[PDB]
């Protein structure tokens, strides 16, 4: 019968590893680097677009940074199509919670549920896992500013600063070096760009090959604002820090 | 409604009035109640307009699919498909149908299917609300192996009386002739049939 | 079932619920507690169709307790009331709806404010300074309209409540066998034993 | 190499099961041809009856799908009859749902979509058949539309299918270069059938008796197949010219 | 409804 | 070799190896004999034990008052198939007030076994059955194989060394067929038949299992001291 | 390679090896034939007598469908029974909806489409039988033969099994020598002879003859088994011809 | 019976590649060249009509398809896969948008839905990916004109101009030299024809080339008058004659 | 409601009034009862207003997809067949009474559909509460071989009969003309014979008349 | 036991010169018993305003449903939903429950941000869109509101004048209905500012 053609996507190796999860992580390691840095007064999200072409429409484009609700966003590393499936599910989950409790969903609860979906694909169903790693950046009134990551295994962890995708080893060492706890958002913006600039596989870091976003309490009195940076705004912030 | 079908020497003729009723208001005075389900297999519709239309359309579909696989269906076969629909859905249907067709082997045949979904093969059949008033007339005047002209007169005179007494029947008298020669449509207007 | 009352004062919410359980021409019990603790700072009283009331109350209780364990955190009274409303709103278009009316009294620890919510079996939610279900309101509301002030103490609230019970005991046709009174404040939930 | 067993992509982006289904098309070793007249569409196909014990009247690869649509198949008869029954059902359903006769090109597309699903879904194999649909459409006029195991389909001025298809194709190409038109400029369908047989004889280089051929004709409001004597009458007319 |  | 992975695969020579391997499970099973006259039908079965401390595996199962079988091979599969026969016999009685013909019983078993040989995932039944019965057309004996093949016989045997009893019955055919109106003699012939399949072991009191059905005899099984008469 | 390991897989030729392998199982089976006649059809089959212990006349292989169709087959006998059970359901639903008994060509395609469906998926096995069948309907007599692939045609005469070539050769002679037609009673006799002549390819075990027929005049258009005097008469005719 | 293939046929290899997607992209590479160029007041999409036989009527085979009145599509790769995607794309524009909001979807969201369908063929049980890349041009009120590419993986990117298929490498280089942000629609059509001549080998005329535009509203193609707000489709397929007129001044 | 349909020389015309009522109250004094199924197939609807709009949109959507699939202009009989089979399935619970009309490659057509799923053919038809008033006019003035301008006059006159004599109908007359070989022309408010007369007085209040307890700016921005 | 008149309440919407107004009462009751005088029936999603009368549980449920749907709309569309589009969404959502409907009378009001055109619309409980140049009314005093609006309304009123007209329409209508009143709210909506005013009315 059909047994012959089954890859058995949800089994263990002799060493106790999940083949398909490991191979999905290998796929993610070739994807454009995405960095998240958490400051005391906000969060930065920075991500490198995959080898850009000059005829690509840059302003009306979205590859790396997606909005989940008004208080939560994610940076993507991996297959974009897979990520959008998960993103829509996460958006729906957030609205279900708001409908049920009349309160915005706490960040961890959204992350746990999305990670639990990934876990399911590694344990049952016989389907390939989602080739996607997320950096979650969000705010709620319990824990304030929070950074998380999740990977195809469905395992998630919290961070002060973290990278996913390509050159994470080199990127994490650089973040570990210059990061400190009393850091501000504007400093974190500079750290994020400096890290990408040194770890990039390109010749030089430019505005057209980047996506950028911040989550500040920089609105008017006790409320959070999401700023997805425009092309010209990335061009300006790149000059302001002296990279170009 | 007033409807009937009558077998004769050369084949079979179907007959009907053209009245559709919504209460005492005549919703359509020029209705066509004689309906093709196959080239030379037709039916007379009485009861619910919606139910009889929906049934006829399904039968036409079944016989078209039958023809694609097994060739021309018999008149008995067509009547069976009608029966199956009328019998199995008896709780939800108000449909009194007369099925009439012409084979070359079997010549003219008439099958009547009342409310319950039973099947009755007859030399001729009458149905609809107006039929009640012509049971006496039709029984006394029907003969087997009539000519085309005689059968046309028999149906014309019969439906004329049915229309005269039944408020739910009226308009024109439509007829459909089924023979080896082909399919002929006939129409007869009030000014003719009223003064018979 | 029958009489459930609620009063929100300065620093606490007070719920009063009748003790009688009547079936036919017999009072089967005169010490029935028509309430469940949903969380340390949230209390729900209930009245309505026999069986449905307790079944619904305990079902809600289980769900809130499950949430508390999962998140190691207490849901706000507003959040609990919305969850309860949605469950009743689902129920009303079911094959057999829960015929249960509830009051939810809670103390929000983040806001440091008492909160009283009134929800009927249709899923009709309102936040009120004082609330009632059934025929109880037809006497108490007008009485509370007159005597209630928003800055009252818990002791003043209890006296205001005594006035309502006295009016019900005077003009109500049925003997409801007095009330159990419970207070919800910053320190949690406690029962007044002598009322 | 299990990529050659089911319909998934090979490293070079191919579907071998689809390609091998194309080779099953020629397993019967029969050639078919289709041309258009002014008022009609004619399709012809070789008829080979090797076994003496066979009833020749039941051996046929031409099918009457609806009253207006005909279909000839190049490929094994089990798959051919599978396709025929489905086409008949689809054509009948269409008429019931939409209140008018299913056009030839719409039926072709529908059957082509069904074939496409077999190339994408693993559990279903492709049918090893090429389906040529013919009619005189009430909007488009004389029509020839052909379907294959890849799910491809297109309209044709004329077409041919089988082992010696290329020889027949070029023969028809060279005629339409000469005539400078999209069809056979002829009044009667009888002479369009004669044209079809004549050009098949030239391309294949073989003579035909009345039992060596099989003919289908589409006119306005009916498609029909010819009997042996109808073909014999047609063969006599060619010989006497 | 329409009757016949 | 490469064509025995499942029942849905034919070999190049047109064989179904999974069905043949299921047939092999019957050959390993303990011997059981079936034979009939015109008035009665008899089953004899050699029971097998695990060791001296264990019981002897019961081989004969009752299906109705007029029908029953003996088994050789996978006993749980026999339980499934016998249960199906009990239901079919029972359906015939409740709906039609009719005792199920032994021939129809065979046809039903054939069709049930067949479906397990043509679909992916399933497996063939790993048991052979000898069905005896008395219906409106007299005494009957059937042989069931899990390939689906059912055969009506005067006598037969299945299991290990069943060829000996099968040869004996082939010689004795003319004699035992005319044992009419005499149950004990028909059994004696069946006990002598199964004795031709014995090696190193002999028929003891808790080893032998006999069953009989006939004209004025409901299907009944004899075990223990009730078979001491025939040793 | 490995193309032959799974059903519904095309080989590079464009062949389905699993169906061809099912044909080998048919070739291994006993001989069965079908003869079309003036106003009907005749069916016959070889039954190998494996042992003296087989009850004569009581292991019937020819099967009736509805009341006017007969079916015989060679190969895996259970597969044939499964096909006939389906055929009986197909015929019952046809008669239920359309009243008239199912025509033979209509019935042929119902079996054909069902057998063909078992070549479309790897989760099913092809049928290990070639089925000869037919009967009488409104348009007269029809004889059909259906193979594992789902392929079927109409036949003047048909044969399948281990002695198919011998039976075919003998069938071809009847078609040549009788162009106007063969009678029903003659076809029964000829059917016996051909089975006996086809038994030369299976001559270790001796056999038992079984015949059935449908005829407009002789059986009134219904399927019946040939038994008693008419059967013995046909056997004697066959015995005289081999010597 | 029944679909037993409930498992994924596309899986990750040790190196992290998704084989069946890569192989699907290879099939797109073999496919005939198609391109799209975005102008200030419109969008053009074009492709060669590779005829299978000269007896075949290439008019009956449409490589460029209308999805909504303001959105069109073209492809490179496997034609049959494209045809069913157009069917599904047309339907999803109604079921998941028009029947809800009473208006046609914007380009980006319809693209998003097609992308979703193509992603599911990459992960669902018992199916291979689609062997096509799509170029979808369209217009909507709030986003204006736009051009999107959709790959077998389900990934989609917005382009100023691009090409896909056989000679896409050279065709992209050609478009980089010619494209600017001030191009008018007629200028974009001219460049499209120039770019396409490089990849076409045989005959180059209005019968072998298929070309459509997303431009101004066409009231004459609406089919009715009386509703002022309804002004007609922005999608228009250029005729064989209209192409030949522009090939003279080439 | 009053709706009509009239066939003429080279096509068909449909018309309708523009009053919608909840009970004895006029909810909308100028609603549109003429619906587009396809460019050249238009529908006039009476009965339950939500049902007529919903069923015309659903079939209109499916007709568009069908047109794209078949590369053909949609036919009136297809819309008719899809509508009637949908309505019949729901046994009259979808209260949509429709007059369907249009042109297609086959020619010009005019049908009516009742809620239970029965259809009728005719040269002139009327539906709705004012159908009797309309049909009286149609039966009096209709003839064979009408011109375009004659059919529009007859149709609008039939609607007017409903407007004046039926309390369920009122306000204006909408028309749509579908002619063969030409674009269908939708004539919104073709006649407006019920204009409201000038009021005797202005009821513009002095500013400050209404007593106010609280004012506050509402935040609509992010 | 008539779902649309158990709780009571009213909503009215009007158009003016480059502006729109939507207003509602504050009563929520259980038949004769007044229960709440703070029950607002007007909600907004971005710049689009929705008023809902009828069964209060369904009023709350639908608000939560349209908040849900307009939030997902904004995330995917990357822009705020417009009144014309939202009107269609309301209609679709209500008709989805054709044979088990929400017992409501919704009213949409707002200004299109692109064209600047004032827009209002009304629905029955199952989705039938009622578009209007002038005014839309809904609730247990709809007859009274129709009477007030038809007499008081004139076209092209300035925001300050429009406020007086809609306020007087609602107040005097509410005072002839037992199940409506107990306070009132009026929203005046301009292109890029929105003012909310609570009215003083009799409390019986
Ligand atoms: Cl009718
Ligand atoms: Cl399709
Ligand atoms: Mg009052």
């Amino acid at each position: 019968g059909s047994r012959r053609y089954d890859s058995r996507t949800t089994i263990f190796s002799p060493e106790g590893r999940l083949y398909q999860v490991e191979y999905a992580l290998e796929s993610i390691s070739h994807a454009g680097t995405a960095i998240g840095i958490m400051a005391s007064d906000g969060i930065v999200l920075a991500a490198e677009r995959k080898v850009t072409s000059t005829l690509l429409e840059q302003d009306t484009s979205t590859e790396k940074l997606y909005k989940l609700n008004d208080k939560i966003a994610v940076a993507v590393a991996g297959l974009t199509a897979d990520a959008e499936i998960l993103i829509n599910t996460a958006r729906i989950h957030a609205q279900n919670y708001l409908k049920t409790y009349n309160e915005d969903i706490p960040v961890e609860i959204l992350v746990r549920r999305l990670s639990d979906i990934k876990q399911g694909y590694t344990q049952h169903g016989g389907l390939r896992p989602f080739g996607v790693s997320f950096i979650y950046a969000g705010y709620d009134d319990r824990y304030g500013y929070q950074l998380y990551t999740s990977n195809p295994s469905g395992n998630y962890t919290g961070w002060k600063a973290i990278s996913v995708g390509a050159n994470t080893s080199a990127a994490q060492t650089l973040l570990q070096m210059d990061y400190k706890d009393d850091m501000k958002v504007d400093d974190a913006i500079e750290l994020a760009l400096k890290t990408l600039s040194k770890t990039t596989d390109s010749s030089a870091l430019t505005y057209d090959r980047l996506e950028f976003a911040t989550i500040r309490k920089g609105a008017n009195d006790g409320e959070v604002y999401q700023k997805i940076f425009k092309p010209q705004e990335i061009k300006d912030i790149l000059v302001k820090t002296g990279i170009t | 409604t007033s409807i009937m079908a009558v077998t004769f020497k050369d084949g079979v003729i179907l007959g009907a009035d053209s009245r559709t009723t919504t209460g005492a208001y005549i919703a359509n005075r020029v209705t066509d109640k004689l309906t093709r389900v196959h080239d030379k297999i037709w039916c007379c519709r009485s009861g619910s307009a919606a139910d009889t239309q929906a049934i006829a359309d399904i039968v036409q579909y079944h016989l078209e699919l039958y023809t694609s696989q097994y060739g021309t269906p018999s008149t008995e076969t067509a009547a069976s498909v009608f029966k199956e629909l009328c019998y199995e859905n008896k709780d939800n249907l108000t449909a009194g149908i007369i099925v009439a067709g012409y084979d070359d082997k079997n010549k003219g045949e008439v099958y009547t299917i009342p409310l319950g979904g039973s099947v009755h093969k007859l030399p001729y059949a009458i149905a609809g609300s107006g039929s009640t008033f012509i049971y006496g007339y039709c029984d006394k005047n029907f003969r087997e192996n009539m000519s085309k002209e005689e059968t046309v007169d028999f149906i014309k005179h019969s439906l004329s009386q049915a229309i005269k007494w039944d408020g739910s029947s009226g308009g024109v008298i439509r007829m459909v002739v089924l023979t080896a020669a082909g399919v002929e449509r006939l129409i007869f207007y009030p000014d003719e049939y009223e003064q018979l | 079932m029958d009489i459930i009352l609620g009063i929100r004062v300065q620093d606490s919410v007070i719920l009063a619920s009748s003790k009688a359980v009547t079936r036919g021409i017999s009072v089967l019990k005169d010490s029935d507690d028509k309430t469940r603790q949903l969380s340390p700072h949230t209390l729900m009283s209930f009245a309505g169709e026999a069986g449905d009331t307790v079944q619904f109350a305990e079902y809600i209780q289980a769900n809130i307790q499950l949430y508390s364990i999962r998140e190691d955190y207490e849901l706000s009274p507003q959040a609990v009331s919305s969850f309860v409303r949605q469950e009743l709103a689902k129920s009303i278009r079911s094959r057999r709806p829960y015929q249960v009316n509830v009051l939810i009294g809670g103390y929000d620890k983040k806001k440091n404010k008492p909160e009283l919510y009134q929800i009927d079996y249709l899923g009709t939610k309102v936040e009120l300074p004082y609330g009632a279900h059934g025929y109880s309101g037809f006497y108490t509301f007008s009485l509370l309209d007159h005597h209630y002030r928003p800055d009252m103490t818990t002791e003043e609230g209890l006296d205001l409540l005594k006035l309502c019970v006295q009016e019900l005991e005077k003009r109500m046709p049925m003997d409801f066998k007095g009330v159990i009174v419970k207070i919800v404040d910053k320190d949690g939930i406690r029962q007044v034993d002598d009322f | 190499g299990y990529d050659r067993h089911i319909t998934i992509f090979s490293p070079e982006g191919r579907l071998y099961q689809v390609e091998y289904a194309f080779k099953a098309t020629n397993q019967t070793n029969i050639n078919s041809l289709a041309v258009r007249g002014k008022d009609c569409t004619v399709v012809i196909s070789q008829k080979k009856v090797p076994d003496k014990l066979l009833d020749p009247t039941t051996v046929s690869y031409i099918f009457c799908i609806s009253r207006t649509i005909g279909m000839v198949v190049n490929g094994p008869i089990p798959d051919a009859r599978n396709a025929a029954l489905r086409a008949k059902a689809e054509a009948a359903e269409f008429r019931y749902k939409y209140g008018y006769d299913m056009p030839c090109d719409v039926l072709a597309k529908r059957m082509a979509n069904l074939s496409q699903i077999y190339t994408q879904r693993a559990y279903m194999r492709p049918l090893g058949v090429i389906l040529t649909f013919v009619s005189v459409d009430e909007e488009l006029g004389p029509s020839i539309y052909k379907t294959d195991p890849a799910g491809y389909y297109v309209g044709y001025k004329a077409t041919a299918t089988g082992p010696k298809q290329q020889e027949i194709t070029t023969n028809l190409e060279n005629h339409f270069k000469k005539s400078k038109i999209d069809h056979i400029n002829e009044e009667s369908w009888e002479k369009v059938v004669e044209f079809a047989i004549t050009h098949m004889i030239d391309a294949l280089g073989t003579e035909f008796s009345k039992n060596d051929l099989e003919v289908g004709v589409a006119t306005k409001d009916k498609f029909f197949t010819l009997s042996a004597e109808n073909i014999e009458e047609r063969l006599v007319a060619i010989a006497e010219q | 409804a329409p009757l016949x | 070799n490469n064509y025995d992975g499942d029942t849905v695969t034919f070999s190049p020579t047109g064989r179904l190896f999974q069905v043949e391997y299921a047939l092999e499970a019957i050959k390993q099973g303990s011997v059981t004999v079936g034979l009939r006259s015109n008035t009665h039908a008899v089953l004899v079965a050699l029971k097998r034990n695990a060791d001296e401390l264990s019981s002897y595996q019961k081989k004969i199962i009752k299906c109705d008052e007029h029908m029953g079988l003996s088994l050789a091979g996978l006993a749980p599969d026999a339980r499934v198939l016998s249960n199906y026969l009990r239901q079919q016999c029972n359906y015939s009685s409740l709906v039609f007030n009719r005792k199920l013909a032994v021939e129809r019983a065979g046809h039903l078993l054939c069709d049930k076994a067949q479906k397990n040989t043509q679909s992916y995932g399933g497996r063939p039944y790993g048991v052979g059955l000898l069905i005896i019965g008395y219906d409106k057309s007299g005494a009957h004996l059937l042989e069931f194989q899990p390939s689906g093949n059912v055969t009506e016989l005067y006598g037969t045997a299945i299991g290990a060394r069943s060829q000996g009893a099968k040869t004996y019955l082939e010689r004795t055919l003319d004699t035992f067929i005319k044992i009419d109106g005499n149950p004990d003699e028909l059994i004696k012939a069946g006990v002598e038949a199964i004795s031709q399949s014995l090696r190193d072991e002999s028929l003891t009191v808790d080893n032998l299992s006999i069953a009989i059905v006939g004209k004025d005899t409901p299907f009944t099984i004899y075990d223990g001291e009730a078979v001491a008469k025939y040793i | 390679t490995g193309y032959d390991l799974s059903n519904s897989v095309f080989s590079p030729d464009g062949r389905n090896f699993q169906v061809e392998y099912a044909v080998k199982a048919v070739e291994n089976g006993t001989t069965s034939i079908g003869i079309k006649c003036n106003d009907g059809v005749v069916f016959a089959v070889e039954k190998l007598i494996t042992s003296k212990l087989l009850v004569p006349q009581k292991n019937v292989k020819i099967q009736v469908v509805d009341r006017h169709i007969g079916c015989v087959y060679s190969g895996l006998i259970p597969d044939g029974r499964h096909l006939v059970n389906r055929g009986r359901e197909e015929a019952a639903s046809f008669k239920k909806l359309y009243k008239t008994p199912i025509p033979i060509p209509a019935f042929a395609d119902r079996l054909g489409q069902y057998v063909q469906a078992h070549t479309l998926y790897n989760s099913v096995r092809p049928f290990g039988v070639s089925t000869i069948f037919g009967g009488v309907d409104k348009n007269g007599a029809h004889l059909y033969m259906l193979e594992p692939s789902g392929s079927y045609w109409g036949y003047k005469g048909a044969a399948t099994g281990k002695g198919r070539q011998s039976a075919k050769a003998e069938l071809e002679k009847l078609v040549d020598h009788h162009p106007e037609g063969l009678s029903a009673r003659e076809a029964v006799k000829q059917a016996a002879k051909i089975i006996y002549l086809a038994h030369e390819d299976n001559k270790e075990k001796d056999f038992e003859l079984e015949i059935s027929w449908c005829s407009l005049s002789e059986t009134n258009g219904l399927h019946k088994f040939v038994k008693g005097d008419l059967l013995q008469e046909a056997i004697d005719f066959a015995q005289k011809e081999i010597n | 019976m029944t679909d037993r293939y409930s498992f994924s046929l596309t899986t990750f290899s040790p190196s992290g590649k998704l084989g069946q997607i890569d192989y699907a992209l290879t099939a797109v590479k073999q496919g005939v060249t198609s391109l799209g160029i975005k102008a200030t007041n419109g969008v053009v999409i074009a492709t060669e009509k590779k005829s299978s036989s000269p007896l075949a009527m290439s008019e009956t085979l449409s490589k460029v398809s209308l999805l909504t009145p303001d959105i069109g599509a073209v492809y490179s790769g496997m034609g049959p896969d494209y045809r069913v995607l157009v069917d599904k794309s047309r339907k999803v524009a109604h079921t998941s948008y028009k029947r809800i909001y009473g208006e046609y979807p914007p380009t980006k969201l319809l693209v998003s839905e097609v992308a979703k369908i193509m992603q599911e063929a990459t992960q669902s049980g018992g199916v291979r990916p689609f062997g096509v890349s799509l170029l979808i041009a369209g217009h909507d009120e709030f986003n204006g004109f736009s051009l999107y590419q959709v790959d077998p993986s389900g990934s989609y990117f917005p382009w100023k101009a691009t090409a896909i298929g056989k000679g896409s490498v050279a065709a992209k280089t050609f478009l980089e030299k010619r494209w600017n942000d001030e191009l008018e629609l007629e200028d974009a059509i001219h460049i499209a024809l120039l770019t396409l001549k490089e990849s076409v080998e045989g005959e180059f005329n209005g019968d072998t080339i298929e070309l459509a535009i997303i431009g101004d509203e066409n009231p004459d193609l609406l089919g009715y008058t009386g509703i002022p707000t309804d002004k007609g489709p922005r999608f228009r397929k250029l005729t064989s004659q209209e192409i030949n007129d522009r090939l003279e001044a080439l | 409601t009053t709706i009509v349909g009239v066939k003429f020389n080279n096509g068909v015309v449909i018309a309708a009034d523009t009053r919608s009522t909840q009970g004895p109250i006029v909810a909308d004094k100028n609603c549109a009862k003429l619906h587009r199924i396809s460019p050249k197939i238009w529908c006039a609807g009476a009965g339950t207003a939500a049902d007529t709009e919903a069923v015309t949109q659903l079939i209109g959507s499916n007709i568009e997809l069908h047109s794209l699939y078949t590369s053909r202009e949609p036919r009136v009989v297809s819309a008719l067949q899809m509508l009637k089979q949908h309505l019949f399935k729901y046994q009259g619970h979808i209260g949509a009474y429709l007059i369907v009309a249009g042109v297609d490659p086959t020619g010009s057509h005019l049908f009516s559909i009742h809620a239970h799923g029965s259809t009728d053919v005719g040269y002139y038809l009327s539906l709705g509460s004012g159908s009797l008033a309309a049909m009286a006019v149609l039966e009096s003035h209709w003839k064979q071989d009408l011109t375009k301008e004659e059919a529009i006059k007859l149709a609008s006159d039939a609607i007017q009969a409903g407007i004046w004599n039926d309390l369920g109908s009122g306000s204006n007359v909408d028309v749509c003309v579908m002619e063969i070989g030409k674009d269908a022309e939708y004539l919104r408010n073709y006649l407006t014979p019920n204009v409201r007369e000038e009021k005797q007085k202005s009821y513009k209040f002095p500013r400050g008349t209404t007593a106010v307890l609280k004012e506050s700016i509402v935040n609509i921005c992010d | 036991s008539d779902p649309s008149s158990i709780n009571g309440g009213i909503v009215v919407a009007m158009t003016g010169k480059d502006c729109v107004a939507i207003a509602c009462d504050l009563r929520l009751g259980s038949q004769s018993l007044g229960v709440s005088n703070k029950f607002e029936k007007i909600f907004h999603y971005g710049h689009v305003f929705l008023g809902i009368t009828g069964l209060a549980t369904d009023v709350t449920t639908l608000n939560e449903m349209f908040r849900y749907k307009t939030n997902l709309y904004k995330l995917k569309e990357e822009r705020a939903i417009e009144p014309e589009t939202f009107t269609q969404l309301v209609s679709s959502s209500l008709y989805e429950r054709r044979f088990g409907p929400y017992f409501v009378g919704p009213v949409v009001a707002g200004i299109n941000s692109k064209s600047g055109k004032p827009f209002i619309a009304g629905f029955d409980l199952i989705g039938c869109i009622d578009e209007a140049k002038d005014f839309i009314v809904s609730g247990t005093a709809s007859d009274q509101l129709f009477g007030m609006c038809e007499s008081l309304y004139e076209p092209n009123l300035e925001p300050e004048d429009l406020f007086e007209t809609i306020s007087q329409a609602l107040l005097n209508a509410a005072d002839r209905d037992a199940l409506s009143g107990w306070g009132a709210v009026v929203y005046i909506i301009k292109k890029d500012e929105v003012v909310k005013r609570y009215l003083k009315m009799r409390q019986d």
